[PDB]
């Protein structure tokens, strides 16, 4: 896995962050959410 | 009545509870054993509680990657293994602190101190430190193996 | 000719606008 | 009050001192002094210490045997 | 609807109070944000608080020395950079410590456990130990940098 | 009032009297204020420094005069050692904890009840498996130390 | 012959039984 | 140590298991009921 | 950084102990010394 | 000749008198 194009190295961090940390954080909060129970 | 040779009896002698007394769910050996494990050991606070389950935890959890992952036909076998052992311990930690946070907003109970917010976030720190070390040492004997057995066989003196 | 490492992270930069702006109009239709 | 160990014997269990402990290894075997024992409860403890007796020593014999076939030179 | 359109309003419903309520110091998302960091999440016990933010400030200290350090041009770059993190939390802790030590000498509040000396005491020591384990973790994949760079490539499957 | 050994706390009939070394100005403050006895402490934090210093001091003498000291493991059987000394500290702190702490809880000090205690516990663990394993680190890197106290790497 | 591998951990398992059993007449005696 | 004896590995590990693992286990569990109720 | 002078090893640990450890932990007693809200 | 390692350790062990001394002079002195 590599790239010839511009800035390369963007992927390399952003598929981790993507894959893992972008729905690990998001499902985290709506998880906390939807269980909320402030009255309300 | 004479009778009683049974080993299958009712739950906490309550036939109506929807258990069973069974030599697996309620024998003295089951009971003595379950009830002195980490998590029910009584006299223990919720983070040395943590502190074992995540030791046991973490120093298991290298094995699956370490001999089976893709990184087991490289020369950063153990490595590899390590980083997963620690990447599962941090995933399960997230999941542990998020159960705590949902399940404990309303009244704190005064039952066991594990049950609470403030010692589930202490069995959650206890947990984390303890699987950590448990990985990272299972992983310093593995890529320490040749002393572990020179020194089990006394091969030094 | 091919595109420069500063025009992908100047994008980034402009596209923290539309996040933003989503965000508050997310945050908005919830009310 | 009463400290449990041993069971057995209350004049013990209820010793603060460590001699609760050393006498509780003394006479755990002396039934006859035990709380409210019985003779024929005596002798069916006794039967019984009898058959783990005579387990202990079958497993000596066979540990004796075992250890001799797998690292001697018969 | 009405004649307030208005998005700064006085702090807390009282305008003589000296702060302002505006959109960075009291709007919805920095209340559920800064609420929600470890310092102010409900119901955590302070070991875990202290734990969560050693995490953070050890993970990133390691940083600036290990690209801007002394020894960054040197076969102990990453070495370097974890002996300044380590060296850097253990003042910091004592700095903790000192704190708490002089804050809590009188009468004990409720409130507030974090602010007690036995709630600050224990922030303190989750913040050493989640400081030590960041930096050191933070050392350990940048001294592996390349089984890190293969991982994330699939160079080894 | 010459005299410099005197009644402990003004009570000539309890077993013990008012010394330079066991009842001074000195004594009074170095030992209150070890981490066993520092005001307003939290067990885990007791623990956590007295297992920092211990496991620390634990690296050397199994260092410089175990089995291993003539052979090239020397720093990490001195490691091993430490640790396993300190697992076993800790099974015993645990242990005490669990038959001293079975009833009633007093209220007097968090250290002297069953959670306390086992915080405590805690504490002495992760400190000295940290300071046996940084006492190891410092010895095992022994040479980039040199090098900074020395600025070889400017 | 010499003993087999796979023989010298077959009695382990045997010994198990052995174990239950004086553990059950230990726990028994013990009442 | 070594051993031409089959499974010799299985000394390996046995020998601290009686030696250190069992002995700690055994007193720890005796200990406890030797100071139990109080 | 040598030293041919005898024992040229004690400016090798005096130097962090008499910046570091001294004036760290001068400066830790001193502080709480000044703030200890005794009698007066 | 040079000094020795000796007379270097020795100095520091007599300066150990002279720290004591100073060390009850000043809290002499606090009271
Ligand atoms: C909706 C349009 C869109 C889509 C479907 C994709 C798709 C993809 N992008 Mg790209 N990207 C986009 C817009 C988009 N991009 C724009 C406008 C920019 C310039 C700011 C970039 C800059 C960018 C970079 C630097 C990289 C990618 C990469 C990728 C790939 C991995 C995912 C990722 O890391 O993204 C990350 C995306 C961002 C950091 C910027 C956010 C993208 C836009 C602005 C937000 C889209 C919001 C969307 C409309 C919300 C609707 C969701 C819907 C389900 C409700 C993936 C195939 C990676 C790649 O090339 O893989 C090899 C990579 O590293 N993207
Ligand atoms: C697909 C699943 C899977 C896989 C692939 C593995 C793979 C592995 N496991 Mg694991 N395991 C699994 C599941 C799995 N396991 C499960 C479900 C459990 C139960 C929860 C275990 C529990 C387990 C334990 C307890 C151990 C392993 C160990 C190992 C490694 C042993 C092989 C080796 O390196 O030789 C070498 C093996 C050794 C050198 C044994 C270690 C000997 C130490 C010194 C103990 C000495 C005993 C004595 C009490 C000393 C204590 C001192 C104290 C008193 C201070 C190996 C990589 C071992 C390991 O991690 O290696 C360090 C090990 O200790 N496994
Ligand atoms: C052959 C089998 C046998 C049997 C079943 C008994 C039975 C008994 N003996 Mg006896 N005895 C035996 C052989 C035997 N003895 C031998 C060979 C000797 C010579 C040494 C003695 C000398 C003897 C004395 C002097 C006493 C007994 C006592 C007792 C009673 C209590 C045992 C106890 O709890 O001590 C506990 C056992 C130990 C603490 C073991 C420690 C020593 C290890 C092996 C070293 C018990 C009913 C005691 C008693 O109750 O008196 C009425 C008592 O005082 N026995
Ligand atoms: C011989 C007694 C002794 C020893 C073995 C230790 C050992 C230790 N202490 Mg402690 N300390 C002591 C007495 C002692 N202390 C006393 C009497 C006090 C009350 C004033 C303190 C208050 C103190 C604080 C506030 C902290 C420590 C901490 C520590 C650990 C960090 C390492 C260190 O500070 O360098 C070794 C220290 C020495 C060789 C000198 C010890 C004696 C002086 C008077 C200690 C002064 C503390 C000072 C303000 C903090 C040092 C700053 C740091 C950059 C080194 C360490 C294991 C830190 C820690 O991590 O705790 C969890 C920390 O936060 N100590
Ligand atoms: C069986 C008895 C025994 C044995 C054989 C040893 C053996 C050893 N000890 Mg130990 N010790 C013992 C008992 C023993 N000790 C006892 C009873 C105590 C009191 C509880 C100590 C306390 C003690 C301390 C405090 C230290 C040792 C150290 C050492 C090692 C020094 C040798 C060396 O590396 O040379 C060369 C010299 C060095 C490597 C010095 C290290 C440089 C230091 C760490 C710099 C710190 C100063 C600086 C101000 C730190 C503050 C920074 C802060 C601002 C962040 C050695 C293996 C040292 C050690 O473990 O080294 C890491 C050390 O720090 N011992
Ligand atoms: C009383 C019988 C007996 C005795 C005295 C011994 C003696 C010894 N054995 Mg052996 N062993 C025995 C039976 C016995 N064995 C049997 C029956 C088996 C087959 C199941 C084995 C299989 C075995 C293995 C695989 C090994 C040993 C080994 C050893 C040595 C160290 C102990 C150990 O680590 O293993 C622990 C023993 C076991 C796990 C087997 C259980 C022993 C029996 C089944 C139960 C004994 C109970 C008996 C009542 C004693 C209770 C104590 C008493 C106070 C009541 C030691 C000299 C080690 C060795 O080779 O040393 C170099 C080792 O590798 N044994
Ligand atoms: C006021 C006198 C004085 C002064 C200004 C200095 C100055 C210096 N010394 Mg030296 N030293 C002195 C006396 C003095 N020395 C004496 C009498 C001895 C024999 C015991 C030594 C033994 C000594 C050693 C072994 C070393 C130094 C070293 C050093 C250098 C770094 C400091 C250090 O790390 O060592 C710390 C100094 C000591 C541990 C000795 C204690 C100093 C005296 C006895 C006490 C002075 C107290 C002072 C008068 C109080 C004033 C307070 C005032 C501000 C209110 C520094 C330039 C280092 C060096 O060689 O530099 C490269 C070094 O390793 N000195
Ligand atoms: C196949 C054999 C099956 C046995 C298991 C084998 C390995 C598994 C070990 C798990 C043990 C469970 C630990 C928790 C068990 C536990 O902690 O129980 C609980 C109890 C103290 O705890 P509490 O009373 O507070 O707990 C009560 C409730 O919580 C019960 O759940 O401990 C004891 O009862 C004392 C232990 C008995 C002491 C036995 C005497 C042994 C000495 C004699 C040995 C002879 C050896 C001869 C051969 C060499
Ligand atoms: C983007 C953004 C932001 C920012 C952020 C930041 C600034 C951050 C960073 C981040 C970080 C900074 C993170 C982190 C991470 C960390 C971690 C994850 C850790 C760790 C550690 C460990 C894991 C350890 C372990 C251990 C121990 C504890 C002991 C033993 C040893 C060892 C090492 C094993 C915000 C939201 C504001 C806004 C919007 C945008
Ligand atoms: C018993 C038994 C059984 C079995 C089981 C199994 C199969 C397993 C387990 C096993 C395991 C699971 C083990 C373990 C181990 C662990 C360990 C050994 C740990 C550790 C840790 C440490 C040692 C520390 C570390 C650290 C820290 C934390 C601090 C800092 C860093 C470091 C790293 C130092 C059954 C139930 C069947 C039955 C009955 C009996
Ligand atoms: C001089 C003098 C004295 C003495 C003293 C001594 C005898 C000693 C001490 C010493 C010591 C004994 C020290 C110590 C130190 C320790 C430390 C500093 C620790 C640590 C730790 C760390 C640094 C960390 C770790 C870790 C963790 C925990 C997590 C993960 C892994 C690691 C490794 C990162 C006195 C005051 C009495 C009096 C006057 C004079
Ligand atoms: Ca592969
Ligand atoms: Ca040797
Ligand atoms: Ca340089």
């Amino acid at each position: 896995m590599d790239g010839s194009y511009a800035a390369s190295y963007l992927p390399w961090i952003l598929i981790p962050m993507v894959g893992w940390l972008f729905p690990a954080v998001t499902m985290g909060l709506l998880f906390i959410h939807i269980e909320s129970e402030g009255e309300g | 009545m004479a009778e009683s040779n049974q080993v299958v009896q009712a739950y906490n002698g309550d036939p109506f509870v929807g258990h069973l007394s069974t030599p697996i769910s309620d024998s003295a050996f089951t009971r003595t054993f379950i009830g002195n494990l980490p998590a029910y050991r009584k006299g223990l606070s919720p983070i040395l509680r943590g502190l074992e389950v995540g030791m046991a935890h973490g120093y298991f959890l290298i094995g699956p990657w370490t001999l089976l992952g893709p990184l087991r036909d490289s020369e950063y076998q153990y490595i590899g293994g390590l980083i997963g052992a620690l990447a599962l311990i941090l995933v399960a930690t997230a999941a542990l602190s998020s159960y705590g946070l949902v399940t404990f907003q309303g009244e704190q109970g005064s039952g066991d101190t594990l049950q609470t917010a403030d010692g589930w976030s202490q069995f959650a720190a206890g947990f984390f430190v303890g699987g950590m070390g448990g990985a990272f040492v299972a992983y310093f004997l593995l890529e320490n193996l040749s002393v572990v057995d020179g020194i089990f066989r006394g091969l030094f003196n | 000719m091919a595109l420069s490492d500063t025009q992908i992270l100047a994008a980034l930069v402009v596209a923290l606008l539309p996040a933003f702006l989503a965000f508050r109009l997310s945050t908005e239709l919830y009310k | 009050m009463a400290t449990k160990f041993p069971k057995f014997s209350q004049d013990l269990a209820q010793d603060p001192t460590t001699r609760r402990i050393w006498y509780g290894i003394a006479t755990a075997h002396d039934f006859e002094t035990h709380d409210g024992m019985t003779e024929e409860n005596l002798y069916q403890k006794i039967f019984a210490s009898h058959f783990g007796h005579i387990a202990i020593i079958f497993l000596w014999t066979s540990g004796t045997l075992f250890h001799v076939a797998w690292q001697g030179n018969f």
